[PDB]
């Protein structure tokens, strides 16, 4: 009655998800338990006990990006016996995906300017403040592309947060896409994509 | 006895590891060769009694320190071995990177592609193995011998502010930012401004 | 006199192959209660001695689990073991200027736990090569 019990983790936002089965009663409930790998005691998430929904936010409970954890879901059915399935060993630092960067595209007369803004994450520093992606992956950088037609593209990349595609013709439509990359762990965000048009001068 | 292989060398570029030798000066064209690599305590046959003058060692681990040896042989009697010491990631030749130029107007837009390694059934590049991979760009015109250089760690670069309506020719090479290791230069690809 | 350079952990290739190796072993490891390279390993080891502790765990994992166990978990085992060996040789020049009664008791208690679990103990260490990689990083740079 329980299947696909897994973590779905984006920018260190760590959500437990599972699904019912071909035997999912009206009042079938699910309880979530989590623990750090190598511990004997299973902790119980206060929010997700005997709940009818099929997901649970474990971000606060798995906040150590350098740690290893496990979680399990217990589904109890009206007619009887309970089924308990747990997740694969979870490491946020290794399993999290990157959200597209927070960008504002600014159309100019003969260029296109792009500003990438820092994204805070739920992982804390030793002193207890939230980190930016740049603070977690020192290797983070931005790859930007400005697409004109199948045959012509402009590329910029760097660690900075300001980018400007220079030398464009006015009143022209362009497609800008900005991507975050973390090479060491081979992480790559989906692109942020702007449909922009240079100002008509 | 039999004379050993001549001019034995490991020809390795972009982790394409080929042990090469030459057929010795020997007026009898009946001659087989056998090549081995070290597996901890013990050697492994890799080419056993081959007629060829080369043996492919691309299956070797990148970070492994390997010693390779080859001998010519006939009947029960074999030659002395000729050994070479070889570690792929430290000794292989860095092939030239690929480059495309998109010159719009009084600018030169470069895009690079690191050489692909044949070790893996996946599209791995030499940039994916070395932690300090970066590109050196060298540029000049066609009436000067004088040069200019720029270094970039990303697959893209723009040469900004030059004289307009002048055809430039540029090349790129791989190198490591923490080593004294230089890769081979590409051939200059030219596009007009 | 006993430090690794950060560069040794920043190869996208070696990190992918090491972590992919650890994941395939850890998927076959359902013993969530016992953790090898975990806080029980760092009990009473000053931070200046922690790299030497990891020097002992790496060479332990190479000699007693990875060398006898080069036959499965391919294709990653073929590339990761030469990498880990290169890390042990850089660290031969490492020696603690003090009392290693806490390191030898914990590295021995480790070798005891892997062997009381027989084969299940050997797969657990391979499933913990990401922890080894990252404890070696955090302890030696
Ligand atoms: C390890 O690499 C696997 C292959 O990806 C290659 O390398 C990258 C850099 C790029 O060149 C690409 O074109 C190559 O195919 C990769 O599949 C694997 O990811 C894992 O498997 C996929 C199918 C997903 O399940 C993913 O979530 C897994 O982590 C890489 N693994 C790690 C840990 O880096
Ligand atoms: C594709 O686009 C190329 C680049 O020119 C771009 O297009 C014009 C309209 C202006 O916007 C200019 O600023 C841009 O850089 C062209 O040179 C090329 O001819 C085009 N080819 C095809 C097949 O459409």
């Amino acid at each position: 009655l329980l299947q696909h019990v897994k973590f779905q983790s984006s920018n260190f936002e760590n959500i437990l998800t599972w699904d019912g089965g071909p035997a999912s009663t009206s009042d079938t409930v699910y309880s979530v338990e989590y623990k750090k790998y190598g511990e004997r005691k299973w902790l119980a998430k206060a929010g997700c006990q005997r709940i009818t929904q099929k997901f649970c936010d474990l971000t606060m409970e798995t906040r150590d990006h350098q740690e290893f954890y496990y979680a399990k879901v217990t589904a109890v059915s009206a007619g009887g016996p309970p089924v308990t399935k747990m997740t694969d060993r979870f490491s946020s630092l290794q399993h999290t995906t990157i959200k597209p960067p927070d960008v504002t595209c600014i159309p100019k007369v003969r260029s296109i300017q792009m500003l990438v803004h820092p994204t805070l994450t739920p992982v804390l520093s030793e002193d207890g403040h939230q980190l930016t992606l740049e603070e977690i992956f020192h290797d983070l950088f931005y790859r930007l592309e400005l697409h004109v037609n199948h045959t012509y593209q402009m590329h910029l990349e760097g660690k900075q947060r300001e980018y400007e595609f220079l030398g464009l013709t006015p009143d022209t439509e362009f497609l800008g896409s900005i991507t975050i990359l973390t090479p060491i762990l081979s992480k790559e965000s989906a692109p942020y994509v702007c449909r922009v048009k240079t100002l008509p001068d | 006895m039999i004379p050993p292989p001549e001019k034995v060398r490991m020809n390795s570029v972009n982790f394409k590891n080929i042990l090469q030798w030459e057929v010795p000066a020997f007026p009898k064209t009946q001659l087989t060769f056998t090549a081995q690599y070290e597996s901890y305590r013990s050697f492994q046959d890799h080419c056993k009694r081959t007629a060829s003058t080369q043996c492919d060692f691309s299956h070797l681990s990148k970070y492994g320190d390997y010693t390779v040896r080859v001998r010519a042989e006939l009947a029960d009697e074999h030659s002395e071995w000729v050994q070479v010491t070889f570690c792929p990631v430290e000794d292989t030749i860095i092939g030239p990177p690929e480059m495309q130029i998109e010159s719009l107007a009084e600018s030169l837009h470069l895009r690079f592609s690191a050489p692909q390694i044949e070790n893996e059934p996946e599209t791995w590049t030499l940039k994916n193995i070395y932690d300090s991979w970066a590109y050196r760009v060298q540029y000049w015109k066609q009436g000067t011998n004088e040069k200019f250089q720029v270094v970039s760690p990303y697959d893209s670069e723009v040469l900004r502010n030059l004289e307009p309506w002048t055809t430039y020719c540029i090349q790129v090479q791989g190198f490591l930012l923490d080593q004294q290791r230089t890769g081979e230069w590409s051939e200059p690809i030219c596009e007009r401004t | 006199r006993c430090k690794l350079h950060v560069r040794n952990f920043q190869s996208p290739y070696i990190v992918n192959r090491t972590f992919m190796l650890a994941k395939e072993a850890s998927l076959a490891d359902q013993n969530t209660d016992v953790r090898l390279i975990g806080e029980k390993l760092f009990r009473g080891v000053s931070a200046k001695d922690q790299c030497y502790l990891m020097k002992q765990v790496l060479q332990f994992t190479l000699e007693d689990v990875l060398l006898p166990q080069s036959d499965r978990f391919q294709p990653y085992m073929w590339e990761v073991v030469p990498f880990l060996t290169k890390l042990s040789n850089k660290l031969s020049s490492c020696h603690i200027s003090g009392d290693d009664q806490n390191i030898q008791k914990n590295v021995r208690r480790l070798k005891e736990t892997v062997k009381k679990l027989g084969e299940s103990g050997e797969i657990k260490a391979i499933g913990e090569l990401d922890l080894l990689f990252m404890s070696l990083r955090n302890a030696c740079v």
